């Protein structure tokens, strides 16, 4: 059929409300299985100074031991009734998600709510585990991407605790102490900031009887406050590295627009392309096009970030070192081409690749699911297919230009190099050289 | 009719001049970045042919001499051998064209 | 006053282009007229146009 | 390592009306871009003339 | 992708004064050789209308 | 969704499963017997550049035709293989299927192989060599199914060295020619109707080797890195046997990888085991590859370079000791739950659905529910699984091994 007729068979994602501030969302479905995860809203945005990454020394000291259930108790019932247990954690968000079959499902809301009220600490088990988060801060300064973005987001945000990282100073995890540890969990991860959500062929009623079993007497009764864009530069002359990492971002508008509806349709025009695709000349971004002819970069991510109602929009290129102004100036092209000579054809295909995009990604257990927790994060609900569909035709050229206008052109951005970096021009240059005079 | 036509053809080819100096039609062709694209997806043996045939030719150009009556690469024995290929460049050439349209 | 400013004249080149020449027409009008009444105003007494003003 | 990297702080330098960290800079931002530009104008304007 | 870096003489020009890797510690005492460039095409040009004239 | 998918056989021989939800994302898969154990030593490592083929000229749309139709409608063309099996898979939405099967039908019915996009592709054939071969376990496993085989499942998924640059599109023609049969052919549709997919795998297609031998031996790749990659793996069994899914049962006994994040893992028998005996840091898990005439099974261990020994020792104990009948009939019932797990929630993704399925219907020749799977699943005994423990400790050994060397048992005590 047609877009009416397939997005018309939707489920309603059903929510409720449990009467002490949680948010229960389930998606009854047609397929034999349950995903069930735990959002709260707990990360390093949330965090104080001293206290930088505790959600994540939390969430290595979550699985091992509580009150009721303990810890190689709590693993050894998952592996008895075949879960798949599973968390993360952002600079804002926390999730624990459980994958599993919906008969397993009352004994996932026991574990799962003994791990949301009743955490404990062991001071043994509390050793090892700054050992495991030292051992893993060493195994994890190995991958490039992810230091370039922490990196990225504390010189983006200068000063301010938005940029406080993810795992703090090793000073601060060396001194994250038991008594200031149970101050936290009694702080943040308590009422008013958590969505239980439920996603498969399952039911409503049952699981929220058995919610309003297991969450009961949670008995909790300031936070989540703006914070400034600077805008700077900084750089990592490391030449003891193979390829150079240089990312570039302004300020993204957040959740709560249409302006991050086109900015999403701008960023499935522009995307990243990785070098490893089959055929690479004949791309239909000309930008692909250009920098797969030259073959000056690796790769390229381009691409949004959204925290509530602030957040980034940017890009991140991999290049060898003879390949970085060429490439800077390739990619400044086509933001100010998508700026102020914006056509029709690449609004037509991006919202052909955003619509395909999103689609291809509303399915399986985990993404939906993932898309129900990210939606009630901040929306107060959760957006189906269809709304977004419609938002995709809402735009034309005109107000894509009129966006591009409005967040791209003559601003002051913040510039993340790490490697071989030295042919990156200074910032003066990447500045007169980002508002268009027509050359 | 066809007799007229072939024989324009041929007092063409005789005064041409490339008949003189040993080369083929597609010896004295022009080059842009289809002609090249094209003589870039050449077979081997004909493009060394080709490189072969220009340097007598330039050979010729040099001493000012051309070869004798009977080494003529006379007329009905020219190899059209790059016309498919630029043939197939310049139809792809104005597909790219009509599509960015 | 300044938002204002960014809003009308500096968005696209040739706006600027063009504010900027009028400002230097503009300049050259109150520029040219206030320096020679400085001058001229400096200079009172043994000067030309007193003489012109008798004859 | 990176997770150790504490940028340092710029209040001798920066402007007094972005030393508010909370209150974010989507705002105040065409004032100093006129500011600058107005700056830049009128140089541009006596170099002309 | 450039004019700038692929123009045979805009390539000179870019390799003159666009992308020179200059020193980031020269005071005004530097200024000195664009000084005397400026003060030499000075010297071009208004003796060549002083020598149009005489 | 009272619906469900619809097996039909053409009657040249191939397999169409079609499938009607109502959610637009529109998938159409096309599995091919015509892997990699199908080419000889004239022409090792062709499957590599034949799978990278993807933006070929086609006989009724050039090469800049289809590369732009295809992203202009914004579906995605993915092409993922085996040693067995090709696979093209195309996903888009149910607005965009009509050009995308035209385009996939180009790609499958109509070669023309030219030169300089050989060579183009040969430079991208190292590319792609490179960043595969980047990560070591991969290697190691080429390495195993080089290390087992004496016959043509020896050969690589990807390319060798020399043979990069050499390979010829006139061998393309041939291999293509002679070994894109009807009779092979697996169409699997997810979000189309069935008759539209009827009229065009039966108008539009109209075409249409010995077992590989047991080998026993050891490759070793010293290589360096502190971290010793060593699978030790006995011949197994084929696919879609009782006995296979003992196998199954008996992987799932010995331990996969972490279901928990970050978990000590106290079901796996043999993580377990050598982490009682050593206090280093490690990963041991299972390894089984079945497949259509022979199959694989074995133990898969990633440690340090001090103590490789000590693992493999205390796992060939743990694996003796299991093999002389010490296990406990709930925790075979939490393997069989296991299994359960891995054949519902690995394929409950449309990616997962549309390979197995995909594999399945190619290779068995029917549609199998998932509820007579689980129930296949918990109708497996125990002597089955003693047996076949039994069969691996008894059995020719076959050892891929990479690292530092110098700390591990190379015959006398596997």
């Amino acid at each position: 059929a047609t877009y009416a007729q397939a997005l018309q068979s939707v489920p309603e994602t059903q929510v409720s409300q449990l009467d002490n501030g949680l948010r229960v969302a389930s998606e009854q479905s047609s397929q034999p299985t349950c995903t069930v995860g735990v959002w709260i809203d707990a990360g390093s945005r949330y965090e104080t100074e001293k206290n930088n990454g505790a959600g994540y020394f939390v969430e290595h000291l979550a699985f091992k031991g509580t009150k009721n259930r303990p810890g190689n108790a709590l693993e050894k019932e998952v592996e008895s009734m075949g879960a798949h247990l599973n968390a993360y954690s952002t600079r804002e968000h926390t999730a624990y998600y459980i994958k599993a079959l919906s008969k397993d499902l009352p004994k996932a809301v026991e574990l799962l709510a003994d791990i949301v009220q009743n955490c404990s600490l062991e001071d043994s088990q509390i050793e090892k585990e700054r050992d495991v988060i030292l051992q893993e801060l060493q195994e994890n300064d190995t991958s490039m991407r992810d230091v370039v973005f922490n990196y990225l987001h504390a010189t983006a945000f200068q000063g301010t605790p938005l940029a406080q990282s993810v795992e703090g100073p090793s000073e601060n995890v060396r001194k994250l102490s038991r008594a200031d540890l149970t101050e936290y969990l009694s702080r943040h991860y308590k009422a008013p900031r958590m969505v239980l959500a439920a996603a498969g062929g399952l039911e409503h009623r049952q699981l929220l009887d058995l919610a309003q079993k297991h969450f009961s007497g949670l008995s909790g009764t300031p936070t989540l406050t703006p914070c400034r864009f600077t805008g700077s530069e900084i750089r990592h002359r490391e030449d003891g590295l193979p390829l150079a990492h240089v990312a570039i971002a302004v300020e993204g508008p957040g959740w709560a627009n249409p302006d991050n509806v086109a900015l999403q349709v701008a960023n499935a025009i522009i995307g990243h392309y990785d070098c490893t695709y089959g055929g690479g000349m004949h791309l239909s971004s000309p930008l692909a096009s250009v920098a797969v002819t030259n073959k000056l970069c690796q790769s390229f991510q381009t691409f949004n970030i959204c925290y509530a109602d602030t957040g980034l929009l940017g890009a991140h290129f991999v290049c060898d070192h003879m390949s970085i102004d060429d490439m800077m100036f390739v990619l400044q092209g086509q933001w100010m081409r998508l700026c102020t000579s914006a056509t029709e054809s690449e609004v037509v295909r991006g919202k052909n690749l955003l619509r395909n995009a999103l689609v291809s990604h509303l399915d399986g257990t985990t993404p939906v699911c993932e898309d129900i927790g990210r939606s009630l994060l901040t929306y107060g609900r959760r957006i189906p297919l269809a709304e977004w569909e419609s938002r995709i035709a809402e735009v034309d050229a005109r107000v894509v230009r009129e966006v591009c206008s409005k967040y791209f052109y003559d601003q002051c951005p913040a510039v993340a190099g790490f490697g071989p970096i030295e042919q990156l021009p200074d910032y003066n240059r990447i500045r007169s050289g980002m508002f268009w005079l027509r050359f | 009719s066809s007799k007229w036509l072939e024989g324009i053809r041929k007092w063409y080819y005789n005064a041409a001049g490339f008949n003189k100096l040993g080369l083929m039609r597609d010896d004295t062709i022009h080059e842009n970045d289809d002609v090249k694209e094209a003589i870039r997806r050449l077979p081997e043996n004909l493009y060394n042919d080709r490189v072969f045939r220009i340097k007598r030719a330039l050979d010729l150009s040099m001493r000012q001499q051309i070869l004798p009556k009977e080494q003529w690469t006379k007329y009905e024995e020219d190899k059209f051998y790059l016309e498919p290929y630029l043939k197939e460049v310049i139809r792809e050439r104005k597909e790219r064209e009509e599509w960015t349209k | 006053l300044t938002a204002r400013l960014y809003s009308l004249l500096f968005r696209r080149t040739s706006t600027f282009a063009l504010t900027i020449v009028v400002g230097a027409l503009f300049f050259e009008r109150a520029f040219d007229q206030g320096a020679d009444a400085i001058y001229e105003h400096i200079n009172e007494g043994k000067l030309w146009k007193h003489i012109k003003h008798k004859y | 390592s990176h997770t150790d990297i504490k940028v340092p702080d710029f209040s001798d330098y920066r402007r007094p009306e972005v030393l508010d960290s909370t209150k974010s800079s989507k705002e105040s931002s065409e004032a100093r871009k006129g500011f600058s530009y107005l700056i830049t104008a009128t140089t541009t304007v006596g170099v002309a003339y | 992708i450039n004019i700038r870096k692929t123009h045979p003489l805009m390539k000179i020009v870019n390799n003159a004064f666009i992308d020179l890797p200059a020193p980031s510690n020269i005071s005004s005492w530097w200024n000195f050789g664009s000084l005397l460039g400026i003060c030499l095409i000075l010297q071009i040009l208004t003796g060549l209308f002083l020598a149009m004239h005489y | 969704h009272p619906q469900d998918l619809e097996f039909t056989r053409l009657p040249n021989g191939l397999v169409i499963a079609s499938l009607e939800n109502y959610a637009p994302a529109s998938r159409i898969g096309l599995f091919i017997k015509a892997g990699s154990r199908y080419e000889n030593f004239n022409n090792l490592g062709t499957s590599h550049l034949l799978r990278l083929a993807s933006s070929l000229t086609t006989k009724g749309a050039s090469s800049f035709k289809i590369t732009r139709g295809i992203e202009a409608v914004g579906g995605k063309l993915s092409v993922t293989s085996t040693r067995e099996n090709m696979a093209y898979t195309v996903e888009c939405l149910r607005d965009d299927v009509d050009i995308l099967m035209e385009f996939l039908l180009n790609v499958t019915t109509a070669p023309e192989f030219r030169r300089w996009e050989v060579a183009a592709l040969q430079s991208q054939l190292r590319i792609d060599k490179a960043v595969a071969f980047q990560n070591p376990q991969a290697h190691v496993i080429e390495n195993l199914h080089a290390a087992a085989y004496r016959n043509a499942l020896a050969n690589s998924l990807y390319c060798p060295d020399y043979r990069i640059g050499k390979v010829t599109p006139d061998e393309l023609h041939d291999y293509v020619q002679n070994h894109f049969t009807s009779a092979r052919m697996a169409l699997i549709g997810l979000g189309v109707s069935h008759p539209v997919l009827k009229q065009v795998a039966e108008q539009f297609l109209n075409i249409r080797g010995a077992k590989a031998k047991y080998r026993g031996g050891e490759i070793r790749e010293q290589n360096g890195d502190s971290l010793v990659h060593a699978a030790l793996v006995a011949e197994s069994a084929a696919i879609g046997s009782a006995e296979a899914n003992a196998f199954s049962v008996l992987q799932h006994v010995l331990g996969a990888g972490p279901h928990v994040k970050r978990g000590s893992n106290a079901t796996s028998s043999l993580y377990q085991a050598v982490a009682k005996g050593v206090h280093q840091p490690f990963d041991v898990s299972a390894f089984n590859a079945s497949y259509s005439d022979s199959g694989l099974f074995g133990f898969y261990t990633i440690s340090q370079a001090a103590s490789a020994g000590d693992v493999i020792k205390a796992a060939y104990n743990q694996v003796k000791t299991i093999a002389q009948g010490n296990l406990s009939n709930p925790d075979v019932q939490a393997a069989k739950n296991k299994l359960k797990a891995g054949y519902l929630m690995s394929v409950e993704s449309s990616e997962g659905f549309l390979d197995e399925v995909g594999c399945q219907a190619l290779a068995a020749g029917s549609y199998t529910p998932p509820s007579t799977v689980l129930q296949q699943i918990d109708a497996v005994a125990d002597a089955d699984v003693i047996n076949a423990a039994k069969k691996f400790v008894s059995g020719r050994k076959s050892m891929a091994a990479s690292g530092n060397l110098g700390h591990t048992p190379f015959i006398d005590e596997l």
